[PDB]
């Protein structure tokens, strides 16, 4: 999934 | 004249009852504090001079001592958090905000600079500057038909100070403050000065570093096409924040990610993924990994732009931290991709460089790679070509690496490797 | 960040 920072 | 004064002489002059003597001593303090080598900030603070400087900010009849005290305090506030706190503790925030409307441009600019240092300390001083009402007078200095009529240095300082008001998390800036600043910020993001552009990009990168609601506030203002343009600039100080902002935006929704793709961002990644600056390459691969975590039609755009060969390259040779982001981009790709998209990955040569990275000591990349290998086998099961894949992996030495990983001390690692061995290599 | 003047 999307990985912030 | 006012060069190389001692602190004790500065104190004597400021404690005099004589404004011109006070002005001369304040200049002497400014010059001390503006020396490159070990300016005696702490000595000036211990001498108790901050409350005097702050009082001088209010001397409307003596604009020189306003300027000199503002500059002195700016340089104190440029130091440690404790030194910045001493400036704030002296009442400097409301004093500086009142100076933003000064008819003397060099005094207003110094006040802008000082507030940037104070806000830049951290979220608490940032929000305290906002609570004291700094935003309205700051934005009024930029409410002109054409930014090009402002002095370049002035405009750069205003942009940098607004960027500090956008900076830092826990908490992020107040939502109403961001909404108040954004229209001016988008105007600065279209300016032609490289330094204004760099700092405007940094501000946008801060505002997009957070929950998807924060990203939406920015994207809604239509800045993505300008960001993609700046992504192709020649100035590395522009590319770096532009890429960070684009990267943050694609951590959001598939719809927010689609605006980056629609704006043409993918056409820039052939260069970004080969950029000689290791940090640009790493951040570009991290950005790609969040794009390949998207929808199948978005993966398909990655393919159409010819970027899978570039991911194979980074996996083959790059700084290890960049290679780690590439493994993530591949696993995300294989997780959400069609069978045909996953097959194409193998035709582009992903297996050998992916296998060679299983020799890495980092435990997390090994789990990521093994999960990608599983997803690729699963796509091959649906075509009945698992054997041909197993042969690729054996010929390049991957089977030896997966077998050795059954002895790995980490639990999930030696678990996944065994499953592949028994399921496809038996 | 923070910047000193001269």
């Amino acid at each position: 999934c999307k990985r912030k920072i | 004249g006012t060069v190389n004064w001692s602190v004790e002489d500065i104190v004597k002059g400021i404690n005099s009852n004589n404004l011109e003597s006070q002005l001369q001593a304040t200049q002497a303090a400014r010059k001390l504090l503006s020396r490159e080598k070990q300016p005696p900030i702490d000595n000036i603070i211990r001498a108790g001079l901050i409350p005097k400087f702050v009082s001088f900010l209010g001397k409307t009849d003596c604009s020189p001592i306003q300027f000199e005290s503002a500059w002195a305090l700016t340089n104190i506030a440029s130091g440690t958090s404790e030194q910045t706190k001493a400036v704030v503790d002296g009442g400097a925030i409301p004093a500086f905000i009142s100076l933003l409307a000064s008819p003397h441009a060099h005094i207003s600019e110094q006040a802008v600079w000082a507030l940037g240092n104070i806000a830049g300390d951290g979220s608490a001083f940032r929000d305290l500057v906002i609570k004291h009402g700094a935003i309205d007078p700051l934005l009024a200095l930029l409410a002109v038909p054409d930014l090009s009529t402002l002095a370049c240095g002035y405009l750069r300082n205003l942009t940098w100070t607004l960027s500090n008001l956008c900076r830092n998390k826990n908490p992020a800036p107040p939502l109403d403050a961001v909404e108040q600043i954004l229209p001016t910020l988008v105007r600065l993001l279209h300016h032609n000065d490289p330094e204004v552009l760099a700092d405007s990009c940094w501000a946008i990168s801060y505002l997009t570093d957070g929950p998807n609601e924060r990203i939406e506030m920015v994207v809604k203002k239509g800045v993505v096409p300008q960001l993609v343009k700046l992504l192709g600039a020649t100035e590395l100080p522009i590319v770096t924040p532009a890429l960070r902002a684009i990267g943050n935006i694609v951590t959001g929704t598939d719809e927010q990610t689609q605006k980056v793709i629609d704006a043409g961002a993918l056409a820039v990644f052939p260069s970004l993924l080969t950029n000689p600056k290791t940090n640009i390459q790493k951040e570009a691969t991290w950005t790609m990994s969040n794009i390949t975590a998207g929808r199948q039609d978005q993966i398909q755009q990655v393919v159409n732009h010819g970027l899978v060969p570039f991911l194979v390259g980074v996996l083959s040779k790059a700084d290890f931290k960049t290679q780690k982001e590439a493994a993530w981009a591949i696993t995300n790709y294989t997780s959400g991709g069609t069978v045909e998209q996953i097959v194409y990955l193998v035709h582009c040569g992903i297996i050998e460089p992916l296998m060679n990275l299983l020799s890495a000591k980092d435990t997390k990349i090994i789990q990521v790679i093994l999960d990608a290998i599983s997803n690729i086998f699963q796509a091959a099961e649906k075509l009945g070509e698992t054997e041909k894949l197993s042969i690729m992996i054996e010929e390049c030495g991957g089977l030896d690496k997966i077998e050795a990983l059954q002895r790995h001390e980490n639990e999930s690692v030696y678990k996944a490797s065994l499953n592949l061995i028994e399921k496809y290599f038996s | 960040k923070k910047l000193a003047r001269e």
